[PDB]
């Protein structure tokens, strides 16, 4: 039992995996057997929801997460998102399943049986976490690996049938990608707008060329960005700005992925394009419009001028001004004005909602979708009765955008926690003072006195 | 040296009376900002449009208020999220009216906060401590991002982050309690749990360590002389208070050891705290608390209320009432 | 000089697994009492007949709306002792007229006591100060305050929270609509000292944790650590460094640091009792005078304040009818106070 | 109180027959009115246009008369407006509209019979509530 | 308007600069025991 | 130490679980039967599902007399059947 108590290893059991820091071997059987925990569940989570799955009612009605991501990229459905076929989700879903026994046989190999560390075995395989060029060498090969996941994206969209698009002419659909937006002022455009409202930064990405286009630049980003670190190492601004550990690698990570969790927050909340409305439901914004939509229509049809009628406060009752003039919903959901989606958008004009169009041309489809919009607002409880915090149960339902949203609001927010932690940690690790103040050697009893 | 070098020394110093750092490089002038016009907002400005339906709410001391009416009012719901700067305004005049004030302050705010507790980990590392502290200041600050920004992200307007005064806390409360059952949330019971433990807690420890200290003072001293500052020798007995307390429980239910026990004191209310920051940032995003309006049923299928029912009614009377103006659509969606 | 009473007095104090002592003889059949009454009571008792609520296991409640419920209004202050002139001795009567409520309450206000006396019992047989029961005074104040006081001051024990998590909730929204009770400086001062006590705890437990002393090889650091030990665990001196630069002020003096920590939380405890006293006379802080006559004069003037008190209208309006069954409120949906839509 | 054969006993048609239902009927009836309608119609009500619920007395009132089995199961056959006046089965889900409103494609005649029963019995048992919205929750 | 907002940002930019300038230079030895981290 | 076996000892032995192995599952039992028996409903005065109005009422049983109270929970059970 290698380094497998407290007294050799200096780890008590419930800090256990940092026995593995300086033990290779067993560190990649971890690690391996972790990949194989991930993609087994990817893939028993999706028989479990094809299992679960009736194909007439929209998947948002369903609790499903992972369906709707296979169908957004162009699998097993038509127009409007119609389910024509769930091979592909059964597919899908198996393949992880299978996969992960490879990966969990591997796992479970390197951890209890291989070499416990790789260097005398390997030259290759082998590292130390101090050598800066060894692991600028495996952050380049993994950079490598993201770049041809981001170029297999591109490859689905443009040569294996398209995505699914929500904004396609005539109504959502499949649809192949073939001019994909490589100008890099739009594609890097995105990366320098305000994060602020009407803006959006990244999440405000509306078409499906942009997106392709953005992950073209991405995978040759990576690869390229992984051919310099394999062929380089850090240089001496780098070496003085950074703590080089294990411990302090994971916390970099840590942050990233804490800033990752949060940005895919946000882009479940309020992106209709790459996370389809059809799929995941209404946005919350997109809702609270439906609603004003909803009551305009009704309104209207029994005679209501929609333009003129002055609410409460003296603002329309239907539609009013943003602070810059275009034409909105009124009441709340002024605050959303920002909102477009394919529904709504036939009623814009220049100056925003067209009062004519508004009056004339409201097709029945839309009228529908408003209404189911309306009415799947991402609002529930957490025993997923649906509706405002005051409704009766009746209808189990919580959008697939608030499980997402929640669940990764979560697990950034303690990401950044373990951030902190493993950053702070790597820090008086590396100093030499983690185990606490030196007795005979307390540094402040050296500095003056602060009065 | 050079000067880039002398700069960098004294803003990293150990020997200033108050530590600068680089996070404070940020924080100094973000929270001088903040503060500057949180108190010039506090007592004088203006009447606020906070719903954006042209209804100014009075905050400040000067039009009507005391310290405990008073605020400074969130920004208008007509902005929702949008970045309202000063310069986006046409004049001061119009920058008031909208709730300017209010992000000017929020954003600062927050920002110095964070560089706050950055600089608690930097002071530690200049100093040779342990790197925790800054984490255990996590749990407060996460609560405050919770209110002032991530909860108008999920709403879509700063008009419903938490107001920046006494009564304008308990709106936000009351509004939330109506909106998202948050009494019924696990997560602000896990909140309730690390506050009442937390002050449990701290009277336990206090009132352990105070009843063990060793005679080192007479009758008509305070006994706080019987300790002086940087003393090698610990001034209570803890076998002492673990003897107490074990026996006031049982043995095994007391700690005798000042490093668990120390632990235990940082890590139950961080955690609880992290949890009532997660409540709120998760209700965001509108999963709500536990609804068992009419779960009880009898044979025939009348309703049988509990006393969620009850919650229910007081719920739907804040639901009703609020922001009484705002609505003219039946569903209250965001 | 070797009696009977020396003798139980011996047998009353052995150092045994559980402690018993004199206060023994009332804590433990008080304690066991109270939470074998709520235990009882949340499993298989109803609250039909006193407020028209299923409040059970056995009627499907879960563990966040099951509660041992107040008795009827109609009962007043009975004491609902179970051979008294209500039950009459007929135990599920009892359980019916809500006489498990009288029986927590008092079962439980003798085990506080009996538990108050078992810290100073102790305390004098181990040779320490009796601090650890004087900050029990206030867990005790509040108790009492609101579970005897608030009742006693209102028609009946009817208004007095119900043991249940749920009922609790109702409870805090109750003092909301009905009493403003967010408003009361005495509220205020007890939500400082919890939240502060709060504080105390973090920032004390952590500092500890982050300067100590290294003791041991050992990354992880509780081993380094004997209960016999001399000398302090943690550098006072570095931590009062670090906070005299972080947030200007620090502690210096243990002795001080640990008696506030007593303080706060037992204080802010203490304040918020004597503002429910004054609630179980209605004796509120519900308004701002002079807002309201600024309010009543100018249809433009608002603020905060005045947005709560209507959130406080619809939670009475809207409340009363079902919390309060005995008044048999009806009232007309023309009469229920609502914004517009909603 | 029970769910008896009385409270399962409703109009078939406007003439004068009733029809009882199982118990079984009424749980179906139940689930699917909760899986096919309760996003609009939950308690009686209907969210996207709350001038018009599901109370027996309404249903009297409309054109075809709706408070009997028979014009229910009509109803969601060909929608109507209040006065018979409009067809709206292009904006109200129908077996005619099961195209665009794909949860109806898998109710049946039976089904649609025990969703009606549902809609006639539930005020039955729930009186002012269904269709009552919030003010008597 | 136009002024303010320059203003601002010369301000910001100069704070930012500082803030990621300083800890470039060379932070990991700023501290009272081992330096020789680079 | 305080004389008591300690309990790590008492719950690995044998004989605690020959005992446990019976005590337990029959507490358990008896439990169960409390309920599925009906004794719980009447012991505590707890209405069963068809007990909580009376066919056509839709009116509480609210007790409003402290000295009859009573006698008004005997009236509305008699009302029931
Ligand atoms: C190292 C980091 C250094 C940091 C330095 C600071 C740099 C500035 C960043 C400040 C923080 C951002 C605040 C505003 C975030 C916000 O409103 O973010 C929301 C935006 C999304 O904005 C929305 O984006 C939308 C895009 O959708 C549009 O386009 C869509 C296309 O399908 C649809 O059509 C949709 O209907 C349509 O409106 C619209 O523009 C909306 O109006 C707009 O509000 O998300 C985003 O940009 C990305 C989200 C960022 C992360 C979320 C913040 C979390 C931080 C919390 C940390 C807790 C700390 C604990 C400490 C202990
Ligand atoms: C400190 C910490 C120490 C540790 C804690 C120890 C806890 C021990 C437990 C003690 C339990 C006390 C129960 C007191 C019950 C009570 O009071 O019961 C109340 C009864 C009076 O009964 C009430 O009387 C009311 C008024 O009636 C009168 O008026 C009516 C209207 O006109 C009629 O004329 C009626 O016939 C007439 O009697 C109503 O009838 C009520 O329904 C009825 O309950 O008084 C009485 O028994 C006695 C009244 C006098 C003595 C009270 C001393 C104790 C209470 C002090 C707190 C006071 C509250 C002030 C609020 C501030
Ligand atoms: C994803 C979670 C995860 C993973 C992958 C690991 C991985 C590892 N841990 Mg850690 N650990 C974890 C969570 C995890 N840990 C948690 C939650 C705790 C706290 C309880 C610990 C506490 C802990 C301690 C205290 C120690 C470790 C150690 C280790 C390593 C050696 C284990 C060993 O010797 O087993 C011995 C056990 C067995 C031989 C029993 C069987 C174990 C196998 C793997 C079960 C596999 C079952 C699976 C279904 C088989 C499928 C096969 C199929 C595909 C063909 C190993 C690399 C040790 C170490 O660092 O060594 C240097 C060590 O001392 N860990
Ligand atoms: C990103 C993570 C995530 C998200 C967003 C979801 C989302 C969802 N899941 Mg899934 N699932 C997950 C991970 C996730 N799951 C994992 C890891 C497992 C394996 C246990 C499952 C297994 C699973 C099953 C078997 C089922 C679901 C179902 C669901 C739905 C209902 C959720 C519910 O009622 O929770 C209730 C809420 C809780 C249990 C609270 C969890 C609180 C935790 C303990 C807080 C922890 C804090 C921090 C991490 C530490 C919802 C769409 C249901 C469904 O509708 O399927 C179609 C369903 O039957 N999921
Ligand atoms: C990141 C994953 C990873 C890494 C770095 C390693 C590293 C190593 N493994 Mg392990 N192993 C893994 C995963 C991994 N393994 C998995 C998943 C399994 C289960 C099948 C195993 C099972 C395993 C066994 C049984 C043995 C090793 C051994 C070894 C060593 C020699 C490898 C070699 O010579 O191949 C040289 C190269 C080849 C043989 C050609 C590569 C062929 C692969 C299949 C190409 C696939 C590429 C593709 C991009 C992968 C995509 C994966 C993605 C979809 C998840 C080396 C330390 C040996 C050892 O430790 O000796 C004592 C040994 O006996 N490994
Ligand atoms: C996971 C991916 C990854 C990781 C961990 C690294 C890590 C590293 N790279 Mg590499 N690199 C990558 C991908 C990555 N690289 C890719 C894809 C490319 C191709 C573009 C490169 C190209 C590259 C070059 C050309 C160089 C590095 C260098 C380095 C080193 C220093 C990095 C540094 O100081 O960052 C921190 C960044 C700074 C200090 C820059 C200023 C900070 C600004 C103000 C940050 C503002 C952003 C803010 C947080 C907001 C986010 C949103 C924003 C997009 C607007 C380090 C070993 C250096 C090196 O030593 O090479 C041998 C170097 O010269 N890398
Ligand atoms: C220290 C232990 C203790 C304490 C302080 C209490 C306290 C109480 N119990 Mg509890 N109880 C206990 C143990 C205790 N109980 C135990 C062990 C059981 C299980 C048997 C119970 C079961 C129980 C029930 C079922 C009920 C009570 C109730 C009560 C309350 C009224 C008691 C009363 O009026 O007594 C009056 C009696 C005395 C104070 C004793 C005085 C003795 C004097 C000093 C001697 C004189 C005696 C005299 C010679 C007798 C001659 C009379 C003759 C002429 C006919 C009170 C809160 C009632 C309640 O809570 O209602 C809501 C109630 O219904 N208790
Ligand atoms: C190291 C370690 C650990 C961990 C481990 C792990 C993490 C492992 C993993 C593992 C894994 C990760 C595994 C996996 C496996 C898998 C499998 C075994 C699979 C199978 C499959 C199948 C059999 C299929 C089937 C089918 C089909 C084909 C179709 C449909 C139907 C069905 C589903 C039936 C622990 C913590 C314990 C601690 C100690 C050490
Ligand atoms: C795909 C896609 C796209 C695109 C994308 C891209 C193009 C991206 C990019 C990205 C990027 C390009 C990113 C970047 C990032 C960065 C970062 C994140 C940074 C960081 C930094 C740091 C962390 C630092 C630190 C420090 C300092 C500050 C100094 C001193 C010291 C130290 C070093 C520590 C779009 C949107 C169009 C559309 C959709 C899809
Ligand atoms: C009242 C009364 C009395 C008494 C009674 C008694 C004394 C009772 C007791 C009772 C009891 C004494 C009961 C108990 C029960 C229990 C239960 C019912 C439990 C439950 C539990 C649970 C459910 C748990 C859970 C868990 C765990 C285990 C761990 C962690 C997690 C959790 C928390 C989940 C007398 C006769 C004198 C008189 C008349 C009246
Ligand atoms: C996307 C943006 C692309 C940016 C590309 C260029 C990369 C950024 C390079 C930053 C270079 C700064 O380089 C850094 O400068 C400071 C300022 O003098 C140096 O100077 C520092 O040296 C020592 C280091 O122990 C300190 O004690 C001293 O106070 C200071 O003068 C650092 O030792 C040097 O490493
Ligand atoms: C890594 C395993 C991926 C397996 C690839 C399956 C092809 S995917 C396939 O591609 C076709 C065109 O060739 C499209 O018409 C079709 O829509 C699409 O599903
Ligand atoms: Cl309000
Ligand atoms: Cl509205
Ligand atoms: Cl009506
Ligand atoms: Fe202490």
């Amino acid at each position: 039992a290698t380094n497998r108590d407290q007294e050799s290893s200096g780890f008590a059991w419930w800090a256990g995996n940092a026995r593995l820091i300086n033990l290779s071997g067993k560190l990649l059987g971890a690690h391996v057997a972790h990949a194989g925990l991930i993609v087994f569940w990817a893939g028993a989570m999706t028989l479990f929801e094809l299992a679960h799955f009736i194909p007439e009612k929209p998947m948002y009605e369903q609790g499903l997460i992972l369906i709707p991501h296979i169908a957004t990229l162009g699998w097993g459905v038509g127009p409007g998102g119609e389910v024509v076929d769930t091979f592909p989700f059964f597919v899908v879903g198996v393949v992880h399943l299978i996969s992960s026994a490879v990966l969990g046989f591997g796992g479970v190999y390197h951890a209890i049986r291989g070499p416990e560390t790789l260097e005398e075995y390997s030259s290759f395989f082998g590292y130390d976490w101090k050598d800066k060029n060894k692991m600028t060498t495996i952050l380049g090969f993994h950079l490598i690996v993201l770049g041809i996941g981001a170029l297999l994206l591109v490859a689905k969209a443009m040569f294996f049938g398209g995505l699914y698009d929500t904004w396609a002419p005539g109504g959502g659909d499949v649809r192949v990608i073939t001019n994909p937006t490589l100008d890099p002022r739009v594609i890097f455009g995105y990366l320098l707008k305000s994060p602020f409202g009407g803006e959006g930064w990244i999440v405000s990405v509306n078409n499906l060329e942009d997106v392709v286009g953005g992950h073209i630049w991405i995978g040759l980003i990576c690869i390229a960005g992984g051919i310099w670190h394999i062929l380089t190492t850090p240089f001496g601004w780098a070496r003085r700005a950074f703590i080089w550990s294990g411990e302090a690698y994971l916390s970099y990570s840590l942050g990233a992925l804490s800033m990752m969790g949060f940005i895919a927050t946000c882009f479940v909340w309020f992106n209709n394009t790459v996370y389809p409305s059809e799929f995941y439901g209404p946005t919350g914004p997109e809702a609270s419009q439906a609603q004003a939509m909803t009551f305009l229509i009704r309104d209207q049809k029994l005679g209501a001028n929609v333009g003129s009628a002055q609410g409460p406060t003296g603002l329309g009752k239907y539609l009013m001004r943003s602070p810059t003039g275009e034409i909105i919903f009124g009441g709340e959901t002024m605050r959303f004005w920002d909102f477009r989606g394919p529904w709504l958008e036939p009623l814009r004009g220049p100056n925003g909602l067209d009062l004519n169009k508004i009056k004339n041309d409201i097709q029945p489809w839309q009228e529908r979708r408003a209404a189911e919009y309306m009415t799947h607002a991402p609002l529930g409880s957490l025993n997923s009765v649906g509706g405002v915090a005051t409704e009766i149960n009746s209808v189990n339902f919580v959008s697939p955008r608030s499980w997402l949203a929640t669940s990764h609001f979560v697990l950034a927010f303690f990401f950044l926690v373990g951030h902190l932690w493993h950053a702070g940690r790597a820090r008086a690790a590396a100093a030499g003072f983690e185990k606490g103040i030196d007795r005979e050697s307390e540094p402040v009893l050296s500095m003056p006195s602060l009065d | 040296a050079n000067l880039w070098e002398r700069f960098c020394n004294w803003v990293t110093s150990t020997d200033n009376r108050l530590y600068v750092g680089w996070f404070g490089v940020i924080m100094i002038p973000t929270l001088l900002a903040a503060t500057i016009c949180f108190v010039i907002a506090f007592i004088a400005a203006p009447p606020v449009d906070i719903d954006g339906i042209r209804e100014p709410v009075s905050g400040s001391l000067l039009y009507g208020n005391n310290i405990i009416t008073g605020a400074v009012v969130p920004s208008s719901n007509a902005i929702g999220l949008h970045f309202y700067p000063i310069w986006e305004a046409a004049s001061l005049d119009e920058w008031l009216y909208n709730g300017g004030p209010y992000q000017l302050i929020i954003f600062h705010f927050l920002l110095g906060a964070s560089c706050y507790m950055g600089r608690q980990w930097e002071l530690s590392y200049r100093l040779g401590m342990r790197p925790w502290i800054c984490v255990a200041y996590s749990a407060p600050l996460a609560s405050a991002f919770a209110v002032f920004l991530i909860y108008p992200i999920g709403q879509g307007s700063f008009s419903d982050g938490m107001p920046l005064g006494i009564s304008g806390t308990f709106n936000f409360m009351i509004v939330f309690q109506a909106e998202h059952n948050i009494l019924m949330h696990p997560f602000h019971q896990l909140g309730v749990a690390g506050v009442f433990g937390g002050a449990l807690f701290c009277a336990m420890h206090g009132s352990l360590v105070t009843s063990s200290l060793i005679r080192e003072t007479t009758e008509t001293e305070s006994a706080n002389y019987g300790y002086k500052f940087g003393q090698e020798e610990e001034t209570y007995n803890i076998v002492a208070a673990h003897g107490y307390f074990g026996r006031l429980i049982f043995q095994y239910a007391s700690f005798n050891n000042s490093r668990s026990l120390h632990f235990f004191l940082a890590a139950w209310p961080v955690v609880g705290v992290w949890f009532a920051a997660l409540g709120i940032s998760t209700m965001a995003f509108n999963l709500n608390g536990f609804n068992f309006n009419h779960s009880v049923i009898d044979a025939k299928g009348n309703v049988i209320n509990t006393w969620a029912d009850i919650i229910n009614r007081a719920n739907l009377g804040m639901e009703v009432m609020h922001e009484r103006n705002a609505h003219n659509f039946p569903l209250d969606l965001a | 000089e070797r009696g009977w009473f020396d003798i139980l007095d011996d047998w009353l104090k052995r150092d045994r697994f559980v402690f018993v002592g004199w206060s023994g003889i009332l804590l433990f059949p008080c304690a066991y009492l109270a939470l074998g009454g709520w235990l009882t009571g949340t499993t298989f008792v109803t609250s039909w007949y006193t407020h028209g609520l299923a409040s059970s296991y056995l009627e499907g409640c879960n563990f966040l709306t099951v509660a041992v419920s107040t008795p009827a209004n109609s009962m007043g202050h009975s004491l609902l002792l179970l051979w008294g002139p209500e039950a009459q001795g007929d135990f599920t009567r009892w359980c019916q007229l809500g006489g498990l409520w009288t029986f927590i309450a008092l079962h439980g206000a003798f085990g506080l006591i009996g538990f108050m006396l078992r810290q100073f019992e102790i305390a004098r047989l181990v040779g320490v100060r009796p601090y650890n029961a004087i900050a029990f005074s206030a867990p005790i104040a509040v108790f009492v305050s609101v579970f005897l006081i608030y009742p006693l001051g209102q028609s009946s024990w009817f208004f007095a929270p119900s043991f249940g998590v749920a009922a609790i909730f109702r409870f805090l929204l109750f003092f909301q609509g009905f009493h403003n009770w967010t408003l009361n400086p005495f509220h205020m001062m007890g939500v400082a000292g919890v939240l502060g006590g709060a504080l105390l705890c973090a920032i004390h437990g952590a500092t500890v944790e982050n300067t100590l002393f290294q003791d041991g090889e050992g990354a992880s650091t509780f081993r380094a650590f004997n209960p016999t030990q001399a000398e302090e665990t943690y550098s006072m001196v570095t931590a009062n460094r670090f906070w005299s630069q972080i947030f200007g002020i620090a502690f210096s003096n243990k002795r001080w640091l640990h008696f506030f920590m007593l303080f706060v939380p037992v204080t802010g405890l203490w304040m918020s009792a004597i503002g429910v006293v004054g609630l179980a006379l209605n004796l509120r802080s519900y308004d701002f005078i002079s807002q309201e006559i600024r309010a009543a004069e100018d249809p433009e003037f608002e603020t905060f304040y005045t947005k709560n008190l209507l959130l406080n209208e619809g939670i009475r309006a809207w409340m009363a009818p079902q919390d309060q069954p005995h008044e048999n409120f009806v009232f007309p949906e023309e009469v229920l106070p609502r914004g517009n839509a909603l | 109180a029970e769910l008896t054969p009385e409270v399962l006993t409703v109009p078939l048609n406007s003439e004068g027959k009733t029809i009882t239902l199982t118990e079984k009927q009424y749980l179906e009836g139940k689930r699917l009115f909760q899986y096919a309608c309760a996003s609009c119609h939950v308690g009686g009500i209907t969210k996207t246009n709350p001038s018009l619920d599901l109370r027996t007395e309404t249903l009297a009132l409309a054109t075809p008369p709706r408070d009997n089995i028979e014009g229910l199961v009509d109803y969601m056959k060909n929608p109507t407006t209040y006065d018979g006046e409009q067809e709206i089965a292009e904006v109200h889900p129908s077996l005619r509209s099961a195209d665009i409103f794909p949860k109806m494609r898998n109710l049946t005649e039976k089904d649609l019979v025990a969703i009606a029963g549902h809609i006639l019995v539930e005020p039955k048992i729930l009186g002012d509530k269904w269709g009552g919205g919030k003010v008597y929750y | 308007m136009e002024t303010l907002k320059i203003t601002v940002y010369i301000v910001v930019t100069f704070f930012v600069l500082l803030f990621v300038f300083g800890f470039l230079s060379g932070d990991p030895a700023r501290n009272p025991k081992r330096k020789d981290l680079e | 130490t305080t004389g008591e076996r300690p309990f790590s000892d008492i719950i690995t032995s044998v004989r605690y679980w020959v005992i446990h192995s019976i005590t337990i599952p029959a507490l358990f039992i008896a439990g169960w039967l409390f309920v599925s028996t009906g004794l719980a409903y009447d012991v505590f005065g707890t209405p069963r599902p068809d007990s909580y109005y009376a066919q056509e009422q839709r009116s509480i049983p609210l007790v409003t007399d402290r000295f009859e109270a009573k006698q008004q929970v005997e009236t509305f059970l008699e009302q029931l059947k």
